[PDB]
């Protein structure tokens, strides 16, 4: 029973770190996804404007 | 004494009063273990009168509900069915059929869940043990300023009942499962503390409960 319900705990740790080491992973990903999208739309939106005026 | 209880009942401002003392269930527990004529009269008499004579709205609510409570107006069914020679049995019955014909409707929710908290009657009922109620209501834990959550947090606190308590941390598990916000809530009311005790509880019900809330709150 109780030692087999703390191998339960550890797996539940376990799980917890590794979906927690996920979590970061993807949002790490998706800030330099982003990163790339909006800095490409904003120079290219002001960039094309700007060659317009001149 | 049903007689007594009757007399007492003709005044709207006694109707209002007299709720204090309990006194629907030892009614309702008579109406079902006394089929005698006299006493079944005496019993519809009681409750029509205070009902009836309710002139608030929440007081005519509260008797309705009360006897509905105590599921009189299933009784009044097997009452209609057994054979009675006298009208002010039948109209009586039929009248409190009409009106617990309300409140039946107010009990028959999710809320048979209210009265179960409301009550301290935590167990195994098909609406603890239902993941509709949950799937559809769950956040409501929260009403009433947190009142059921309150009940179910003092009831974790103080009970003595292992099924209460592993009824309570199953309550808490779906709550999180349902209501994700429900996670941040019990750990503002530090519930989990309760939990995280009962995992070492001496029955292995409540520690299985426990772990498997622990699991619903910790785990994804």
């Amino acid at each position: 029973s109780d030692a087999d319900v703390q191998k339960q705990i550890k797996h539940m740790m376990a799980f917890i770190e590794q979906e927690a080491n996920e979590k970061a992973e993807e949002i790490d990903a998706k800030a330099e996804e982003e990163f790339n999208i909006e800095k490409g739309r904003l120079v290219q939106t002001q960039r094309l404007k700007i060659m317009e005026y001149y | 004494m049903i007689f007594s209880i009757w007399l007492l009942a003709f005044s709207p401002q006694m109707c209002e009063h007299l709720r204090r003392y309990n006194i629907i269930p030892v009614l309702s527990d008579i109406l079902q273990e006394s089929v005698k004529e006299k006493v079944t009269r005496i019993i519809l008499a009681a409750f029509r009168n205070f009902l009836e004579k309710s002139t608030e709205r929440e007081t005519r609510q509260e008797y309705a509900l009360a006897m509905i409570q105590c599921k009189v107006l299933k009784q009044l069914e097997n009452l209609e069915q057994q054979k009675y020679d006298d009208e002010d049995i039948s109209e009586d019955i039929k009248f409190l059929l009409e009106k617990l014909g309300e409140s039946v409707q107010d009990l028959s929710s999710f809320d048979e869940y209210s009265s179960e908290l409301k009550s301290g009657r935590l167990e195994w009922s098909p609406v603890h043990k239902s993941e509709k109620f949950w799937r559809e209501n769950a956040v409501r834990l929260n009403e009433k300023n947190y009142e059921l959550l309150k009940i179910l947090t003092k009831l974790l606190e103080v009970s003595d009942d292992p099924q209460v308590l592993a009824v309570a941390a199953h309550d808490v598990g779906e709550y999180v499962r349902h209501y994700p916000r429900g996670k941040r809530v019990i750990e503002q009311l530090g519930g989990k503390q309760l939990v995280m005790n009962h995992m070492h509880h001496e029955d292995q019900q409540v520690r299985y409960n426990a772990l498997l809330a622990v699991q619903k709150l910790m785990v994804h």
